[PDB]
Parts: C-alpha cells; structure tokens; sequence
C-alpha cells in the first residue's frame, strides 16, 4: 500500500527498490510450490500452510494468484502419490 | 504505474499445464468416467 | 552586519532582523549605528528574506510530513506537496546569490549596502508578485484541480519573470496528474488517493465535470472517460 500511496515524487525509486527486495525470499517460496509442492516457511509470512486431500489451510499483496499456487502445487504433490 | 501482473504471464502458462494435467490424470488413468 | 544579514535571509532568524509574523523581518531600529539613510535599504532587502522564510516554512511543513496518508488538498494531498516541490526548485538562484555574496565579502570586506541592493534588485520585484499567488491558495483552502487554475490565471499576467517562474511550478503539478493518468487510461489503475484528477465494468466511473480545469474543455475529458471505461470493461 506504501507503493500506491506515493508514486509521483522523489521517493518513488527508493520505495520501489525497497519493495522489490522485500519480496525476494517470497519468490523462492513460490518457486517451490510451482514445481514440487513442499511446505517451506518458519516465519509466518506464508499464507498456504499446514479427510479427502483438502486439510491443509488457506487464508494487501495480490491474493488473486495465491489460491492458484495453493492448487498448482497440490497437483504435483498428487502425482507423488 | 504499479503492476505485478507482468510476472504472472510467464507463470500462468505453467498454471494451465498443471490444471489440464490434473483433470486428464483422473479420467484417462484412474478411470473415474467408467465408475 | 555582514554575515548577520545573510544568516537572516537564508531562513534562520537573525537577532538584529527579528522574526515576527506580522512585521516579518524588522531591523532593530534602536542602535546609534543605523540611520534613515541605510534603514530603507535594509527594509527593501528584508522583503525578500521574509518571503523566503515563509516559502521554506510552507515547503517544509507540507513536504515529507506524512506517508501521503482523508487528506484534503488544502492541507494534505499530492497536488499541494507537488507545489512545494516546484517552489523549492524555482528558489534555487536566491540560494546561489547568498552564497556568491559571502565569497565577495571574503574577497574584499569593504563593500557597501549599494552593492547588495544592486545585485538583489532583480529578485526585488519577483518575490512580491508570486507571494500573493501562493497566499490566495493557502488562505481559501483550494482543493483539487482548482489549484492549477489559481496559479494559472496569475501566470497569465503582464510580467515576463513571473510568467516563467509560475509556469515551472505548474509544470511540476501537471507531472503528478500525468503520472496518475498514465496508468488509468491504459490499464484502469488509479494511482491518486483522496484527491481529484478530473476523472473518477459498463459503468463505475463518471466525469467530475465541476472540478475539470478550464484549459481542458469538456469534449476531450469525455474521450478520456470513454477510454478508461473501455479498458476497464475488457
């Protein structure tokens, strides 16, 4: 929200460079669940977290693509079975 | 402009492959259509 | 007398040039070193420094005092901060003049008041004209796109230096409107929060016809609104 608040001033490249590195471990986290579907978090910054195979949990950055990741990992994890 | 959708286009192409494989995996191999 | 006046004009109040809000800077007028002969020169120089203190005070008060947050364009808001940002950059030659002055006093310490009045004559008319242009904006709580019109009408004057000077700040405020418009027409993404940039699927947008700047007629704004609604729809 700090990006959309101020984007036409001198603090625009510094804030963009801050947000671009504040999401760098997040891309590794997503870079797991796109190809394998193995849980990685011990920080509480991840919202895809730990019957009929829907007993893992799921709860601003774009929530529109997160649920897609939650199901795109679980297919690869289904072919492990 | 603030957009994070430029990365979604090199990602949705794999999202679609995974989804199509998931629906195909039931019917041609586990034979839910026969049941 | 020498460094003291440059101290006062820079925006830190002097002890001889006592900072008041109702008389600005005023020379102490009680020394047996001063006289009607030199007093008038000091008052004429003090006009520019009083305006400069007010300028820096307003710019500081409204640049970098919040995360841009609700906010109104008379107090908060992107347009007013853009005005302060442009106002600092037009004031850069005055800073250069004061810095140059101290170097000349270092080269020879015997220079008179006529030299500094003579060099600073070109600012002597430029500061009073722009002062009321910003004063009307501050007093009336002018919100939204009307700020651009308010400085725009007095940059339709008959004084060339004031025209160039006000036109620079107006370019700065256009920049923030244009930065928000460069997404919304082509994506639909507003980048403006709690201010007006004169446009607000199948609907959900409407033209703010009342706020729309006078040099931007209603016809072009309808094409803008059409483009935004369409890109939102598909």
């Amino acid at each position: 929200q700090e990006a959309l608040h101020n984007c036409s001033n001198e603090h625009y490249p510094v804030l963009l460079s801050l947000l671009k590195t504040s999401c760098e471990p997040y891309t590794r986290f997503i870079h797991d669940w796109v190809y394998s579907g193995v849980f990685r978090d011990a920080y509480g910054e991840f919202m895809i977290q730990v019957k009929l195979y829907w007993t893992h949990g799921y709860v601003v950055f774009l929530k529109h693509i997160a649920h897609d990741i939650y199901v795109c990992g679980k297919t690869i994890n289904l072919l492990k079975l | 402009v603030l957009m994070k959708r430029s990365i979604t286009a090199p990602l949705a192409a794999h999202i679609s492959l995974v989804n199509k494989a998931a629906v195909d995996y039931f019917f041609v191999e586990l034979h839910l259509e026969a049941h | 007398m020498i460094h003291e006046l440059l101290l006062a004009l820079s925006g830190y109040p002097g002890s001889i040039f006592t900072w008041n809000k109702r008389s600005g800077l005023q020379v102490s007028q009680d020394f047996p070193f001063l006289h009607p002969s030199e007093t008038s020169v000091l008052n004429r120089l003090c006009r520019l420094g009083t305006d400069y203190i007010r300028f820096t005070e307003f710019i500081e008060q409204y640049t970098g005092h919040v995360q841009q947050q609700q906010g109104q364009g008379g107090l908060h808001g992107i347009y007013l901060r853009a005005f302060c940002t442009g106002l600092d950059s037009v004031l850069q030659p005055y800073r250069q003049a004061l810095l140059d002055l101290e170097q000349e006093f270092l080269g020879d310490p015997h220079l008179s008041i006529s030299h500094v009045n003579y060099f600073l004559d070109q600012f002597q008319l430029l500061f009073p004209s722009v002062m009321v242009v910003v004063e009307q904006i501050k007093s009336q709580k002018i919100h939204g796109c009307q700020i651009l019109e308010t400085v725009y009408k007095h940059s339709c004057g008959g004084l060339p230096p004031v025209r160039s000077a006000l036109e620079k700040i107006l370019a700065v405020c256009h920049g923030v409107m244009y930065k928000q418009l460069s997404a919304w027409m082509l994506h639909g993404l507003l980048l403006d929060q709690h201010e007006e940039f004169f446009i607000k699927s199948l609907k959900q947008f409407s033209l703010r016809v009342e706020i729309l700047p006078s040099y931007i007629p209603v016809r072009v704004a309808e094409k803008i609104l059409f483009v935004g609604e369409s890109v939102q729809m598909f």
